[PDB]
């Protein structure tokens, strides 16, 4: 019924956005929305101020992603977090001058041994069409990355490209599965939500307003 | 610009979508479901609170009947008007004699930027570099009075010389929620009775604005007035002349008047006494010392839920609103909404706002939550001691313990919460068993990965076993 | 004709701390669910920033200089539509006191002091006094137009003074955070201070360990090209060719005077692609030692590759160049006996 | 001309304790996941600055300490003929922060370096600005004027610009901050280790002692891979501007430290004085160690000496190959593009000469 673009986000470490205007710079267990946004984005090579692309992409596309866990040799790894504290000297006083402190300091998270899945669709009042985006994630115009540009990916960002009804039977044809699902669709038989801050108000550069994920446990 | 007339409270429909901003009565008398909508969860608890206090000075219930009532019909508009008219002369923004929450007339050699009522866009080394430029050029008048209302409660001071809330620092405010803002608001505001058996002698009962502090008064707490203490306001501030029309660079929403700066002097006071603000719970130390909870240390949520939700008579006090709401609808679940900074002076650290849930039993079975949470902490400083001991000895020469205490908080965070918010309280010994056990092996786990990396040399070993062995002394004396 | 290249790194260290965080404790990953000690990408990308060999090959590159001049045309029907040429010409020549493509940071901030420039004259202020309230911001861009390539490469200073959203400049070159291929066993140092006036003791406690270290970067070389103001594909294969060589030589600086690890690395392979990715799956499964991490660091390297590396789609030019002789890697990836080979083998876009 | 100049020397101890740790055990490292035996740098650094050699070819060392009330009554005793007391009590006290009392107790606030020369230096100074009734903290802005100047008094306190010194109070804060001019590793074997122990008793001569419980002593043979860079620019500049030669002097006088003193450590009852058997010196425009050279650490054929010998020079002509290496080289050795001397007098000549003759 309808067509499905399959991406896997995968690599050493990985950081996806909470709020925060302060120097700890946190991470959530699954990828956000502003994010994922931003990655597509990123492929495609949309530079910051072009709202309009910006807000082409935002409109057009939605995503459902889920969390697969690790087996190595037949063991269970979890997920783990990393805390990194990372200096900066030489930064910057003010957004005007070249007057700079000696040291300031940033707490910033990571996630490990962490793997995605992810289904992206089309919205009825799209302005984009699907293989745009596929032939942006097999070519990218800008350096793609997970959270962090200092997230390489260990899989290529393509996994597939299939057709069904629900994101969830749509990720059914990929594996591992099992995993949960936040998926921005509703789907029949699920009534929990998960409260989040994802939505990036384009009209206002780097503030984000409130939405909320659907939730299919495994 | 009037709060309890013109339109400035910024909401989306509960289910529906793009955002419109409305007045009081728009909220008070109509059966349309809001919620709040700003790109900052401080600043929506800041408004909400707000909202509160109004309600809770403009709409007071008769009794719980009249409460639940009106919790289920809204108002007819004219005893909205009604009870607003009195107080009208009280909320003007920008008034020629009694400004709101502001000190008219204020001398200040220079003119500090909006940013500063802005809680960590600025204040700390590292912002200029975290954080995006030009969040303080021009404020709605909403995007304003929030702002204000909020440094005067929950935001930390300027410093110096600019003297806190009347709560203290940075407290945290605990609020009941419901469906819609409308009934969140009601749901808040306590009932006259009530609201007469927490204020018991010439009590000063007119706003800061209207009656000014005096200089280096020495003001009992007790003869401050809830009104002129709900909108407490301990700073001499003063909005400059607005600009023209164009786009809140906070809201991303347009207004006919935006404002881009502001006038501050140092003021110094001091409140002898505790006054029994009604948002925020109360930790209790007999030595006797009352003092209002906030966010000391950067631990998980869970770990102050028994002081947010539990009475105690050393003891704890929780807020007014959640004690009226426990006799009220003793058979009613809480959703609970939770917030506060984290503060360093005039530097924010951290920022938490959270909306905790439990299911029925939760008003008579408080007991069962303290265990749970006092089981989370015990199992904490479990690890913590062993580490430590690993480290020091009565030593490895290397600290691991905070990291591995990092990472036990963050997998508690998957454990304990799911506990409170879908246990059974009228059975739950086994849940909590479980609970145990989790946490339990989460020790011995968290505990063998952090010595792991020192094991090969013997002289570590030596020390190793005696940790575990103190280790496994406290986690065997956390089995009842 | 790809776009990204890949550079993998295998170098071992000798006994050392790279890298250490608030605690003085060596920083840290857990990998495979094994841990491994981390160096950040941060130090490693300002160990070769902050490099001399960065200094002499992009620092005084020739391309690193930004005429104001040769730019009018391209800028002006880049601007025209929000600006007219008086104010452009007049900011123009504010700054500087033939082309047909500009970097986006340059129309940018341009822009922005355009702006600036047009909100004077409506105020009919004096140039005198608007060039005494925006000294600052000119100096600054004065000396941005100075570091191109360095810019192009790495991206703004922590301090440069950019002012607008185009000014937010992204390195061409993305540098992730390196770990151990391995388990690692960490040591522990303690030492005292002889007080020579009184030697008749209080110790202290210093981490260290020693590791394969399995570093990762790639170069966008479009986004190269174009913050050049359009260079050549030629020019930006060179660039790369510098980062390739210090990514295989600079090491961070951190406790170095005590504990030397002045290592080079082992192993450099260059590998040509539409996707950047990096091969730290390799070592997910965390190598095992046998006579030695480094060998078998190496063969799993390798053998990633064969196993995964057509199905993953690097198709595209590869060479490795390796100073450890164990088993090879398929026939169609090029050795390399020397780094200089390899890096003209890059320069002249892998063939 | 090349900045840097790497030093390696390949050492072989017989039976002995040169470095321990908290617990008397031999100090150790992990190297290609196997157990190597290590003398730490600093114990190198101090081995060299104490030592004779030292004191006949480079000068005075540094004085390390903390007691400020026993480095006056020092500083008085070997500068009272040239300052007055106070002159010099004043210079002690801007220098470390503290106040010059007669107490018999001062503690700085950690144990520091101290020249003898630069306090010397210093006390003229301070002499000046007493007779002008000038402000110490003019003082101080007077003399951030030229640094070069203090500097060039660390030529008779060579071991502090080789190894460098960190400032925390007085006057140092800002005038004393050295960068080390010398990197220097942590000696390790190239080979696995497994360390023998000692059961020692004490026979007392006034009880025929029975049963007793025997004292331990880790010890071990092994053979070491020393390796040092010195920068010497970061030298010159160390020594107030001094010539490229006389860098190259001190750079030699390290080359022969590194090559022939071996730490103190329970040396009375183990004896390990061996000289080493192989030293190559090498001239380069970034220091790069052979460390990696024993990574797979060496399997022992007739003995751990010579087959790490080989190993030092594969993974030499390894690199050297690898990373185009043309830089002035020269290895001296006691076994039978690299120059090969004879003796090790020879090298250093070499060396002073800026590795060409």
């Amino acid at each position: 019924m309808r067509s499905y673009l399959i991406l896997r986000l995968a690599g050493p470490m990985q950081a996806w956005g909470q709020p925060t205007f302060e120097g700890t710079r946190p991470t959530g267990r699954f990828p956000t929305r502003s994010g994922l946004l931003g990655l597509l984005g990123a492929c495609l090579g949309i530079q910051r101020d072009d709202t309009s692309s910006l807000q082409a992409l935002s409109e057009s596309v939605q995503f459902a992603v889920r969390c697969d866990e690790l087996i190595l040799d037949d063991r269970r790894v979890s997920v783990t977090g990393l805390r990194d504290y990372h200096t900066v000297l030489g930064a910057r006083e003010d957004y005007r001058g070249l007057k700079s402190h000696e040291t300031i300091q940033t707490w910033r998270e990571y996630l490990c041994d962490a793997s995605f899945t992810v289904a992206l669709w089309l919205t009825p009042h799209a302005t984009m069409v699907i293989s745009e985006l596929e032939k942006a994630v097999l070519k990218p115009r800008y350096t793609p990355y997970l959270g962090r540009r200092s997230c390489p990916l260990t899989h290529p960002l393509f996994l597939g490209t299939c057709q069904a009804s629900d994101p969830q039977k749509a990720l059914l044809n990929y594996e591992p599965v099992g995993g949960d699902i936040y998926s921005e669709e509703s789907v029949t038989g699920h009534h929990l939500k998960f409260t989040a801050r994802d939505e990036p108000m384009i009209t206002l550069p780097r503030q984000f307003a409130s939405r909320e994920w659907y939730v299919i446990k495994g | 610009m009037n709060l309890l007339i013109d339109n400035w409270i910024p909401v989306r429909p509960r289910n529906g979508g793009k955002v419109q901003i409305i007045n009081l009565q728009s909220l008070y008398c109509s059966r349309d479901q809001w919620r709040l909508s700003l790109p900052r969860d401080d600043m929506e608890l800041a408004a909400l609170a707000l909202l509160v206090c109004i309600g809770q000075i403009i709409a007071p219930a008769k009794d719980d009947v009249e409460f639940r009532h009106r919790i289920m019909n809204p108002l007819t508009e004219d005893e909205f008007q009604q009870l607003i008219a009195p107080w009208i002369d009280m909320f003007y923004l920008n008034h020629a004699e009694h400004p709101f929450m502001q000190t008219k007339g204020v001398k200040a050699n220079d003119v500090t930027p909006m940013e500063k009522l802005l809680a960590g866009v600025s204040g700390a080394t590292n912002c200029a570099f975290v954080n995006q430029p030009g969040q303080g050029e021009a404020l709605c008048g909403g995007c304003t009075a929030i702002a204000l209302f909020n440094q005067a409660n929950q935001a930390p001071g300027f410093g110096g010389g600019f003297k806190s809330g009347l709560r203290g620092g940075t407290p945290v405010t605990t609020f009941v929620r419901g469906i819609d803002l409308r009934s969140t608001v009601l749901l808040n505001v306590l009932t006259l009775p009530r609201l007469q058996k927490q204020f018991p002698s010439h009590t000063e009962n007119q706003p800061t604005w209207i009656k000014p502090i005096k200089s280096n008064e020495s003001i009992p707490a007790s003869s401050i007035g809830f009104v002129r203490g709900l909108f407490w306001q301990p700073a001499h501030i003063e909005l400059c002349d607005p600009i023209g029309i164009g786009k809140c660079s906070c809201c991303g929403q347009e207004s006919n008047l935006r404002y881009t700066g502001f006038l501050k002097e140092k003021f110094t006071f001091t409140v002898n006494g505790l006054w029994p603000h009604p948002h925020s719970p109360c930790l209790v130390t007999v030595k006797v010392e009352e003092k209002f909870l906030a966010f000391t240390t950067s631990a998980p949520s869970w770990t102050q839920i028994s002081r947010v939700v539990v009475d105690k008579i050393n003891g704890n006090r929780v807020a007014a609103v959640v004690n009226q709401f426990r006799n009220i609808a003793p058979q009613s679940p809480l959703e609970l909404i939770m917030g506060g900074y984290r503060n360093n002076q005039a530097s924010i650290l951290e920022r938490r706002h959270d909306v905790l849930m439990f299911n029925q039993g939760w008003q008579q079975y408080g007991n069962v939550i303290n265990e749970i949470v006092t089981v989370g902490l015990g199992y904490k400083t479990a690890l913590r001691k062993a580490l430590y001991t690993f480290a020091e000895g009565f030593g490895a020469g290397v600290s691991v313990h905070e990291t591995a205490e990092r990472h036990f908080y963050r997998q508690s965070e998957l454990l304990i919460p799911d506990v409170l918010a879908n246990v059974n309280f009228s059975q739950a010994d086994e849940v909590i068993a479980d609970l145990r056990d989790k946490l339990h092996q989460l020790c011995e786990m968290l505990f063998n990965q952090s010595v792991a990396p020192y094991a090969h040399h013997p002289k570590l070993i030596s020390t190793l076993a005696l940790a575990r062995a103190t280790l496994y002394k406290h986690l065997r004396e956390l089995k009842p | 004709m790809s776009n990204f290249i890949n550079i993998h790194v295998l170098i071992s260290h000798s006994p050392s701390c790279l890298n250490r965080d608030d605690m003085n404790m060596q920083k840290d990953a857990i990998f495979g669910g094994k841990r491994r000690v981390r160096i950040s990408s941060q130090s490693l990308k300002r160990a070769m920033r902050k490099s001399g060999y960065y200094a002499q090959n992009i620092g005084e590159s020739s391309l690193r200089t930004i005429h104001l001049a040769q730019l009018r045309d391209v800028l002006r029907q880049k601007l025209g539509e929000r600006f007219d040429q008086k104010i452009i010409d007049k900011t123009l020549a504010l700054l500087s006191g033939s082309a047909d493509a500009v970097t986006p940071w340059v129309v940018g901030e341009i822009a922005w002091f355009c702006e600036q420039v047009a909100k004077a004259e409506a105020d009919n202020l004096d140039d005198k006094k608007l060039l005494k309230v925006l000294k600052e911001d000119i100096a600054a861009i004065r000396v941005n137009l100075q570091q191109g390539v360095d810019i192009a490469l790495s991206g703004r200073m922590a301090t440069s003074g950019m002012m607008t959203e185009l000014g937010k400049v992204d390195g061409a070159m993305s540098i992730a955070h390196a770990i151990t291929t391995h388990q690692v066993d960490s040591d522990i140092d303690w030492f005292t201070a002889v007080d020579d006036l009184q030697e008749q003791a209080h110790l202290g406690t210093q981490e260290f360990s020693s590791g394969v270290f399995y570093r990762y970067a790639n170069i966008n070389l479009a986004q190269l090209q174009e913050n050049l103001g359009g260079a050549s594909r030629e020019q930006a294969l060179e660039i790369a060719t510098h980062v390739v060589h210090m990514l295989a030589t600079e090491v961070p600086g951190a406790k170095q005077r005590t504990y030397a690890a002045f290592n080079p690395a082992d192993m450099v392979m260059v590998n040509f692609s539409d996707m950047p990715l990096s091969m730290a799956n390799a070592f997910e499964k965390a190598v095992k030692a046998k006579d030695g991490f480094l060998q078998p660091s190496i063969q799993a390297f390798n053998q990633y590759w064969d196993r995964v590396a057509n199905g993953y789609g690097l198709n595209g030019a590869a060479a490795q160049f390796s100073l450890s002789d164990v088993d090879p890697i398929t026939a169609q990836v090029k050795q390399m006996p020397t780094l200089e080979q390899l890096k003209s083998w890059v320069r002249n876009n892998g063939e």
